[PDB]
């Protein structure tokens, strides 16, 4: 799917 | 009346001064011509004394060039080992307003007054493993700005009141005064034979006691504003002191008149300290820029700096042996110099 | 380190570290410098601020888990010029006042050049100044027949016993100071007042606020 | 100043005792405290050693685990907590001051001791056990077995006089300086690993046995003696 | 109060002093026959200094 | 399009290590700006350098990139940098804050332990905290590719009620605990300034207003959007997945660029950096 992000 | 007197003593002045001025040949500026500089003398802090907690007001050598107590606004007087930095002793004070410090030629006593105008003398070298006061030595007005021992037994004080005094510790009472100067005295140092002594006081004037007698001897006056400090010629015919003007100067006890000036257009702030070589042949002068300075005594150039500390220098002394130079500051680091 | 040098360095480690207690001992206490003009009566008044709970002496005050140190440097012919240096690192300046003197001579003026004196040495820049004005009750009982306005020049206020006199020498204290840095905890003590001690702890609790602020980048 | 010592007694083989040493006359709290043991017909011997604020302990190696020092500074008394005691420890233990720093002359004032019964290391070696002797000089020598003098310079040897029946005395130490209290008419040299004292003028009260010890590597060994007899 | 400055200026006055000249040689001999033993003039090597 | 993104986020990333390198430097080698709370500028300033030199680039690139070619070790680490970080900088900002309602609000109890060996048992014991907290993230950051290439570096965590109980943990005890407590300090710091020239006063409280509004706007959208994601899963993915996230990192790392040009870039202390 989408990218998916790292928190911070 | 006292206008007779006052006559008098005008014309003697002058004739005085005229007689000092009769026996002056030649300058020293120019009988040092032919003489090798001693070039550029670089030092570097081989130790560093911490343990102070407060500004450091006073230092002195013991006699075997290892010891050295040093009195500081926080009612401590430590006696540090020099060599190893170690401290042997903290004696702490009763009244921790201390502005001067000693240690005895034999290494028995130590000696701290300050502005409670008491200088308590501690006896080190004693039974039952503590550092108790000897005695308390008292009598003076103004707070003690020096105090010098002669022996065991006998010491001088110079005192914010004008007067210089001579204590003997076993009975405890002055036998001797001197008075004559005018204002406060803030320094004073004892000749290597211990029989005359100089003083310097803060109407621009520094005078020769003889211990014997007990009155003034000459009077020296070319400065332009308060004396700090005060030493000796290690021959014992000179002396040097500094002044706030940031001007050293050199008098001879001889020809009863100055011989030397030491001064640079840089430095502009007070002098706190000043103290010879072993040979005399250097001049060591703290300031208040919190740098030291190391004068040519036969050529008055300038001849190094020793720059290693954050505020004031207002302790400095060179040991017996001249072996090193130790300096204290108002940032409770006490530094040594080789 | 042969078998004495290491004991020697046990010593001085010991030393040390009741060189290192004792000096956080010291560091919680503050210390205040008591600066009395001539004939201003602090006898009275170091009395009074000792009795109800409270060459150089030092008067300690245990207040509330603070303790602090009134200097008085008492008998001192050193004109004031060689020593002052020591106290450089005080919370606060003690100047103590009378208002009764305007008319000995005049005496007025001299206290407050003694005060323009010590309020510019570089020594007291992180030092607030904490004016006491004695002898109030001297002066509501004198100010009467005494036509203050021609021993000082001005005096717009009223000739009579009227609060100028109080507030008038107050300014003339005041206008002393260099402005816009330093703030002056004024006061008007009288022989039996009681709340000095607390004057002086809220004073003192001001002064290291604002020490507070400025050093805390909080401004 | 004064030390009192109390304990001793007859005690079981293999039990247990304590002694105190009660110090009255100075600062405890600054001076570093040994124990000092001497058999009935035999010279002095190391037992334990408790620094200035219990920070540092030794003990001897024939005493190690089975003898406990320790100080009371606000009580102003020292403990020896020993046990299980074996027949060779039948002594009179003396207690020790010393305060080291750069100018003190440790094991100055020995106390008085208590009488039990019970029912490497620097061999240093007195060769002479006894001289016969008043008025005239007289010389002991004492031999150790390695170099005493340090790095620094100082040569850690001090003599020791015990007269009959009493408690040893500081004389010299570090083979050079005299004691405070000392008749000026001992006097001590030699160079490293041969020292010797020397007397002129001998007085009465002044025959005893004279003891060499080191203070170089902490088990602090002791010599033989010399008795001079009239 | 006002005879002893007078006084003090007297005992001063008859005093006895020497040339400049000879002092001055007096101070530089001292300065000379005393410098091989200043060791902060002339340093000592690194196996004499005990600092 | 994009332009603006990458704009801002080189924008930031120069301003940020160019202030934090500086504030460094001059408050390491000035040898008198020796005070309780210089302290805690230095070790804010250390982490927010951190921040932004750790947590910018493996941000901005691999979200562009639409996958991690830096390998497992290098999203290992950068987690834990992250983490570390982040933790670090909100700790730091509560002890500033409790520092200075301590020395304000109460300053004659204050000046007895006050002193810069308790300010540095503070930063020591601050970095091992956040140290042993964030522990976790490197003991689940691998990268596993879905698809043929996607690769896609993410913190799988072992099982269900760990993904949820983490995040939670992290909202309330980093952004609520800290936030409010900051709130509360600045406001009792505000009300004894109030008690007893003016301008000098409303100054000071206007700017502690702006520190904690700050913070919250700063700190709140990313624990936000974390929670979002540990919750719903792919719902946030479908939602935020490429242009938003960034935006909303880019927040975040505003208080990188915002630290110390409110906290030491201001009160006249940059003559002292001018001076250096």
């Amino acid at each position: 799917e989408a990218y998916g992000w790292m928190d911070f | 009346e006292l206008d007779q007197l006052r006559q008098e003593a005008e014309q003697l002045k002058n004739q005085i001064r005229d007689a000092r001025k009769a026996c002056a040949d030649a300058t020293l500026s120019q009988i040092t011509n032919n003489i090798d500089p001693v070039g550029r003398i670089q030092m570097r802090t081989r130790r560093t004394l911490r343990g102070h907690l407060a500004k450091i007001y006073a230092m002195h050598w013991g006699t075997d060039s290892r010891l050295l107590v040093s009195a500081s606004q926080d009612g401590k007087l430590i006696i540090w080992d020099s060599y190893t930095t170690n401290k042997v002793h903290a004696i702490p004070l009763r009244s921790s307003w201390v502005m001067t410090c000693a240690y005895a030629p034999s290494g028995n006593y130590v000696a701290c007054g300050g502005l409670d105008n008491i200088c308590s003398i501690y006896n080190l070298k004693t039974r039952e493993g503590n550092v108790r006061v000897s005695r308390e030595l008292a009598g003076h007005t103004g707070y003690l700005s020096c105090c010098r021992f002669l022996d065991d037994n006998q010491i001088v004080t110079s005192s914010g009141d004008t007067t210089c005094a001579l204590w003997d510790i076993e009975t405890g009472q002055q036998t001797t005064t001197f008075t004559g100067h005018t204002g406060d005295v803030m320094s004073l140092s004892l000749a290597p034979d211990t029989r005359l002594f100089v003083s310097g006081a803060c109407d621009a004037s520094a005078k020769l006691w003889d211990v014997r007698e007990g009155m003034c001897r000459q009077t020296f006056t070319g400065h332009e504003s308060d004396i700090n400090a005060i030493c000796f010629f290690p021959n014992g015919n000179a002396f040097a002191t500094g002044s706030d003007d940031a001007t050293c100067r050199l008098f001879d006890l001889r020809a009863d008149q100055e011989l030397m000036t030491y001064s640079h257009d840089n430095i502009i702030c007070g002098i706190t300290s000043v103290s010879f070589s072993k040979s005399g042949r250097l001049l060591l002068a703290g300031y208040d820029d919190f740098n030291c300075n190391v004068w040519d005594a036969l050529k008055a150039d300038r001849a190094g700096v020793l720059a290693g500390h954050d505020n004031r220098v207002s302790c400095l002394g060179v040991t017996d042996d001249g072996m090193a130079v130790a300096t204290g500051s108002w940032d409770s680091f006490l530094k040594i110099w080789n | 380190l042969s078998a004495e040098d290491k004991a020697a360095v046990e010593r001085s480690k010991m030393i040390d570290r009741n060189l290192r207690e004792d000096g956080e001992k010291a560091r919680r206490e503050l210390k205040l410098l008591l600066l009395g003009t001539g004939e201003s009566g602090k006898s009275t008044f170091i009395k009074q601020m000792r009795i109800i709970h409270g060459g150089i002496i030092e008067y300690p005050f245990d207040l509330q888990s603070v303790i602090f140190r009134m200097v008085d440097v008492g008998g001192q012919r050193s004109e004031r010029r060689k020593w002052i240096h020591c106290f450089e690192n005080v919370t606060s300046i003690m100047f103590l006042v009378a208002l009764s003197e305007y008319d000995q001579v005049n005496r007025m003026e001299e206290s407050k050049a003694l005060f323009r004196t010590i309020i510019t040495y570089p020594w007291f820049q992180n030092s607030s100044v904490i004016l006491f004005l004695n002898k109030k009750d001297l002066l509501e009982e004198k100010i009467m027949y005494s036509h203050l306005v021609d021993y000082f020049p001005e005096y717009d206020g009223p000739q009579r016993d009227a609060q100028a006199a109080r507030e008038f020498i107050l300014k003339m204290f005041v206008d002393l100071n260099p402005d816009s840095d330093k703030i002056i905890y004024s006061h008007f003590t009288c022989a039996t007042d009681t709340e000095n001690i607390r004057f002086v702890f809220a004073a003192v609790k001001d002064t290291i606020l604002q020490l507070n602020l400025k050093e805390y980048n909080l401004v | 100043v004064q030390l009192v010592e109390s304990g001793g007694g007859l005690v079981q083989p293999g039990g247990s005792r304590k002694l105190s040493c009660s110090a009255s006359g100075f600062a405890f709290s600054s001076f570093g405290m040994h124990w000092v043991r001497q058999a009935p017909e035999k010279g002095l011997e190391w037992v334990a050693y408790i620094s200035s604020g219990s920070g540092t302990i030794y003990y001897a190696d024939t005493v190690k685990g089975r003898f406990t020092i320790s100080r009371d500074d606000p009580k102003n008394t020292l403990f020896l907590q020993m046990t299980s005691l074996r027949s060779e420890d039948t002594a009179m233990y003396y207690c020790v001051r010393s305060i080291y720093y750069y100018g003190s002359s440790p094991f100055d004032f020995w106390g008085q001791g208590t009488t039990l019964t019970v029912s490497s290391d620097i061999v240093m070696t007195q060769a002479t056990s006894s001289v016969p002797v008043p008025g005239e000089s007289v010389s002991i020598s004492c031999r150790s077995s390695k170099s005493l003098l340090h790095s620094n310079g100082n040569t850690y040897l001090y003599w020791f006089l015990q007269r009959p029946g009493q408690s040893p005395q500081l004389l010299i130490y570090r083979m050079s300086n005299l004691a405070s209290g000392v008749p000026d008419r001992f006097s001590g040299s030699g160079s490293g690993t041969a020292f010797t004292l020397t007397i002129s003028r001998l007085e009465a009260e002044d025959v005893g046995v004279y003891y060499c010890m080191q203070h170089l590597e902490y088990p602090l060994t002791f010599g033989a003696g010399t008795k001079l007899e009239l | 109060q006002a005879r002893k400055l007078v006084e003090q200026l007297k005992m001063e006055a008859n005093i006895d002093r020497i040339k400049v000249s000879k002092a001055a040689a007096d101070l530089m001999a001292y300065c000379e026959a005393h410098a091989k033993e200043d060791p902060l003039l002339t340093p000592v090597p690194a196996s004499e200094n005990p600092f | 399009e994009l332009a603006i993104r990458i704009t801002l986020y080189a924008v930031i990333f120069l301003m940020s290590v160019g202030g934090n390198m500086l504030i460094i430097v001059v408050l390491g080698l000035s040898r008198r700006l020796r005070t309780v709370t210089n302290a805690f500028l230095l070790s804010l300033a250390v982490s927010d350098l951190l921040l932004a030199v750790a947590c910018m680039p493996f941000t901005l690139l691999p979200n562009l990139m639409g996958t991690f070619i830096f390998g497992t070790v290098i999203c290992k680490a950068v987690s834990y940098l992250m983490g570390v970080s982040v933790s670090v900088s909100t700790l730091s900002l509560v002890a500033i804050a409790l520092e200075r309602y301590s020395a304000i609000c109460r300053p004659l109890q204050a000046r007895v332990w006050q002193t810069r060996s308790h300010a540095a048992r503070v930063i020591v014991a601050t970095w091992l905290l956040s140290g042993l907290l964030m522990v976790p993230y490197p003991v689940y950051t691998v990268v596993q590719p879905v698809g043929p290439r996607v690769l896609q570096c993410v913190h799988r965590w072992p099982s269900a009620r760990v993904r949820q109980t983490w995040s939670v943990l992290l909202l309330l005890l980093l952004f609520f605990i800290p936030g409010v407590v900051m709130a509360v300090a600045y406001g009792l710091i505000s009300r004894e300034l109030y008690l007893g020239k003016l301008l000098a006063k409303k100054r000071v409280v206007r700017m502690l207003l702006v520190i904690v509004v700050l913070f919250f706007l700063c700190w709140l959208p990313v624990y936000s959007a974390n929670t979002w994601r540990a919750f719903d899963g792919p719902g946030a993915h479908r939602a935020l997945s490429g242009a938003p996230i960034s935006f909303i990192h880019l927040l975040s790392y505003a208080s990188a660029c915002v630290n110390p040009l409110v906290y030491c870039f201001m009160h006249r202390r940059f003559r002292q950096a001018c001076l250096e």
